[PDB]
């Protein structure tokens, strides 16, 4: 079976530099014309470079050219994109992609999101959404978790350590015009349970390395 | 073996299958030969073309051999890597 | 003269 | 250089067969093979068709594609659609330097049914008050369509300063979730009566209120 | 001199000179397609197909550390080149 | 420019063997298919046999399996056709031709004549045809040779080592019922070199072995 | 297996478009490529037409290919016929193991001259007569068209015993030559006051004689 494995996104100030690597299994690397194809967040796939098989032969879109540079190493099944002169545009989940022939791709790995920004890392603060006779009705109770203030994304919210999942509702975040990102999870539960069961949500910026996990009670 | 290598052999219009020529007399004792696997090439619709032909692309490498079959020699040999399509007409 | 050659080739030697 | 262009969005009714199609702005289309992608909320895209008309395993029979050189475009054709073939759709071909994507497709299936949102209004947290800040967080779950419209009031007078509200999106159920968030000072939260978030949902309103200690 | 199959296939190529006088042979010709495509039906450079190179691992003696000592180190040579289809028949 | 030339034609018995050479030259031998095609007197070319280039892949005609071996020598740059059991049926000009693939022939040989019989070899007895007053047209005279009562065929006839070859006539040959041919061969010179310039006819009977340099001479 | 049939023979006059066709019994023709050779008088073919259509340099014009898949056939045409196109014309094609000829089509160009024969008889050699043996050689040539009749008298007398006589054959200019041989007895030639060769063609008539000593 093909597998692309995609390593090396993170986040990069404008002018700054990053190489990403793929990591080809399942087939007979050397043999496969290869590529990178890009997409920033809720916008369209773009393509970003190509290389031929044997390496000897690359391609840039206008976007990149100049700045990135394609190449692999066929005794390690592995295609690099160096992205040098980094900039705000350039934002974006990178796709490693398999092609049959220059052009024609075949498949696509899971991605890496290259965040070029002037704003800096920064680990969210976590508070408790505290269920109240506000967040409750017809027996339910909603409880949750903010999370704060984050950059760059992605985090990651579960509840009791994985152990609750069911009534669990983990928002997509909101882009402040601080540039700053903010989520919310919430678990609806059983409103009997109610300062009798432990509710924690766990939440990770593994960007900040910011493990937090936030006992969520009723107020009192 | 070639076929780990590369796929070549099975996505060429002129695709080809590897033999081991194995020799123990020889060294390197396992040679990988390529052999084509039609007298035409394969063409859009899927089929054998004889308007073109399948031929072997071959390469002169020297080989180390014990002869008498103390002392070692160096033979020339020429090898079948993969296989290319030509027709009549050139462009 | 020093000539590195790999471990198969002095096998195949001996 | 050249571009693809295909529909910004399409909506068809289940059961029915959907064309998208993607045409050819410079250079013969029928030179170049013809990919077409499906890409789903949050995930890598997957091929459809390769080739111009290449159907991988894997793909339903519903799924083919096919090329119009006097139009110089290409089409990709579902049959018998279904709701779970709601993605977003890319046409790409190439030319000897260049490889090309489509800008993309909506694929929307019709008839499925309303769901009104279910909304929870937390005010802010002892903890962030104690930080000398205050969020009021507006939930937002489990609604059919898409459209919502989301306003705050502190008391009864609207608020548009310090408001952030998440494009609505959606959830494993294939319902829609989405969030609004305001931001207050604590002497601005503490000087009010109350705040509300009023949800506005096919035609429908649900407010929820919250109020200081 | 020996083969003219490079300008007969419908993935033709040109032989280029390596050069290094650390190494032996000094002089290696190598293989370079000619075009991305493959020469049709027609005559025309098709690219549904692409001329690919063969390439040969093959042993070669050179000169380590850059008079007296040799290694024997494996290369990748191209050979000719071949025409590839992303439909297998 | 393409040359081949065909060596190893003459007489067989019926049951016997023979060996004919092609050597190549002007083209890169082995990267071309090679064919042999015969042609008997008077009748239509009949293909023989084809080899690959590089010598893998042999073809025969159904009238020639098992009895003909195509073969190559890409060092010698020589094709090779060995034939066993031959009968009477299998005398014919044999030539060697190049292809540009299979079954597509660019270029011929000359072709060497093979002659299938239990007939025996016979030199020829060559006699003067002197010029005499009723041999002259005026200003030119008509002088020949006989080349009587050869076999097998062919025989070539040449003047003065091939420095005349102006007026030079070599007439086909005539097949006597007694197996054996015979031809003349003629040459038109001025009347006044008569007696000055020395005649020579040059025979080759390459069959037998035999070359004849007869002197021909106005007779008195 | 498969032939290839060709008419026997064509004919046109100079200046005229002439068509020479072959039909292929089994297997589609347009699966493989056809060639045309023609084969001159004493010669060598040399190839008129590869691939199909494919002239090679030095080749006129005048000659082409093409190929009727409707029919199974190819043909050779020669546009503006010249005297010099007179030849003997194959068609070949294969199939993947074999490699067919077809049996040759004879061309002839109408409305050429008449030409009478030029006859030399030479009588026997002194050195023929002391070896016992002695030919009397008649030899014919550049006359056109082809048929000659060759008559041989002693004295007045017509001989029919000891004469062969080739069949007419084609020079390089379309004209013919033939010989005759007449082998007698040392006494024979010794014993008549002459011996002489007829040679008549078109109805005219030319005679040529030698005499002993
Ligand atoms: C157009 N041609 C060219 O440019 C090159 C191309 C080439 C071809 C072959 C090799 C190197 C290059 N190398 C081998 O054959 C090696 N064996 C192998 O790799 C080998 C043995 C078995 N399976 N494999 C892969 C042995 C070896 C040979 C050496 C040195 C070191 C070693 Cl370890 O010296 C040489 C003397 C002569 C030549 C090559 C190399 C010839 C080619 C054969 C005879 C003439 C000319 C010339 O330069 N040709």
């Amino acid at each position: 079976e093909v597998q692309l494995l995609e390593s090396g996104g993170g986040l990069v100030q404008p002018g700054g530099s990053l190489r990403l690597s793929c990591a080809a299994s399942g087939f007979t690397f050397s043999s496969y014309a290869m590529s990178w194809v890009r997409q920033a967040p809720g916008k369209g796939l773009e393509w970003v470079s190509a290389i031929s098989g044997s390496g000897g032969s690359t391609y840039y879109a206008d976007s990149v050219k100049g700045r990135f540079t394609i190449s692999r190493d066929n005794s390690k099944n592995t295609l690099y994109l160096q992205m040098n002169s980094l900039r705000a545009e350039d934002t974006a989940v990178y796709y490693c992609a398999r092609d049959l022939i220059h052009g024609v791709t075949r498949n696509w790995g899971q991605g890496t999101l290259v965040t070029v920004s002037s704003a800096s890392t920064k680990g969210p603060s976590v508070f408790p959404l505290a269920p109240s006779s506000k967040s409750t009705s017809g027996g339910t109770a909603a409880l949750g978790c903010l999370v704060k203030d984050y950059f760059p994304q992605p985090v990651t919210v579960s509840w009791n350590s994985g152990a609750l999942t069911s009534g669990v509702h983990t928002f997509p975040a909101v882009l402040q015009s601080s540039g700053l990102y903010s989520l919310s999870s919430v678990v609806t539960v059983p409103s009997s349970s109610l300062g009798t069961q432990t509710y924690i949500c766990n939440v990770n910026h593994k960007p900040s390395n910011t493990k937090v996990d936030k006992k969520v009670e009723p107020k009192s | 073996n070639p076929k780990r290598s590369s796929d070549y052999y099975n996505r060429s219009t002129s695709p080809w299958n590897l033999h081991r020529n194995e020799d123990p007399e020889r060294y390197p004792s396992v040679i990988w030969e390529a052999k084509c696997r039609h007298l035409g090439c394969i063409n859009a619709d899927g089929n054998v073309d004889y308007h073109m032909n399948s031929v072997p692309i071959q390469q002169e490498i020297l080989v180390l051999r014990r002869e008498p079959p103390n002392s070692f020699r160096l033979e020339k040999i020429l090898v079948s890597v993969g296989c290319t399509c030509v027709t009549p007409i050139v462009h | 003269i020093h000539v590195t050659i790999p471990a198969d080739l002095w096998d195949w030697i001996n | 250089n050249f571009m693809l262009t295909q529909p910004h969005s399409v909506s068809e009714s289940p059961g029915k067969t959907v064309t998208i199609s993607c045409t050819r702005s410079s250079g013969s289309l029928a030179n170049y093979y013809v990919q077409w992608y499906q890409q789903r909320p949050g995930s890598s895209p997957t091929i459809v068709i390769f080739a111009n008309n290449q159907r991988p395993s894997g793909v339903p029979d519903r799924f083919s594609g096919s090329i119009d050189s006097s139009s110089n475009s290409a089409s990709l054709t579902i049959s018998g659609l279904k709701t779970e073939d709601e993605a977003d759709y890319y046409c790409q071909t190439y030319d000897p330097y260049s490889v090309v994507f489509g800008g993309g497709t909506k694929l929307t299936v019709l008839g499925q049914p309303k769901a009104a949102p279910s909304v929870t209004l937390f005010p802010p947290s002892s903890e962030e008050l104690q930080a000398n800040k205050a969020t009021l967080v507006c939930l937002i779950s489990d609604f059919y369509p898409g459209a919502v419209t989301v306003a705050w009031k502190a008391d009864s007078s609207p608020v548009k300063a310090g408001v952030e509200t998440t494009t609505p999106s959606k959830q494993s159920n294939n319902k829609y979730a989405a969030s609004s968030y305001l931001s207050l000072t604590p002497e601005q939260w503490k000087s009010h009566r109350s705040y509300s978030c009023q949800v506005t949902h096919e035609g429908s309103t649900v407010e929820k209120t919250v109020a200081p200690t």
